[PDB]
């Protein structure tokens, strides 16, 4: 027992999540960008 | 007349307790201002220390960081409990007599 296990467990269990709430973000990102992209092709497509 | 009465009865306490504050915050140094982690400082004698210890392992288990630093007498001590676990942690100094 050393304060050293729970401080330098802290500081990865904030770095566990960030990752979290990063690729959270940047999966929906991907979505709602490929939804704009898709009804585009969907213009592109009806009007010729 | 208003200054001085501040300044003497800041002096009264900082004189007190800057000696066991130094040592609970160096125990826990980083880490008690983290959300993780829950710390409660309180004061214990000698006499005291073996008794708090085993109310506070029945009560948390083996998952719980009980340390303590001298200061010249009595020893403050630290219990540091996970988050959400604090008011077991509480009720078990409460039982002692103990309080933060």
């Amino acid at each position: 027992g050393l304060i050293k296990s729970l401080a330098e467990k802290e500081k990865q269990l904030l770095e566990r999540l960030e990752a979290a709430k990063k690729e959270a973000e940047e999966r929906v990102k991907r979505a709602e960008a490929e939804a704009k992209a898709l009804l585009e092709e969907a213009e592109a497509k009806a009007k010729a | 007349t208003r200054q001085k009465q501040e300044l003497e009865e800041e002096l009264a306490l900082a004189q007190a307790y800057l000696e066991p504050l130094e040592r609970l915050a160096a125990l826990a140094h980083g880490l008690d201002k983290s959300p993780f982690l829950r710390v409660i400082p309180f004061l214990l004698t000698e006499k005291e220390l073996p008794l708090v210890e085993e109310a506070l392992r029945k009560a948390l288990e083996d998952r719980y960081l009980l340390a303590h630093e001298a200061y010249a007498g009595g020893v403050p001590a630290l219990v540091v409990v996970h988050r959400k676990e604090v008011d077991q942690a509480k009720a078990a100094l409460s039982r002692a007599g103990v309080a933060e």
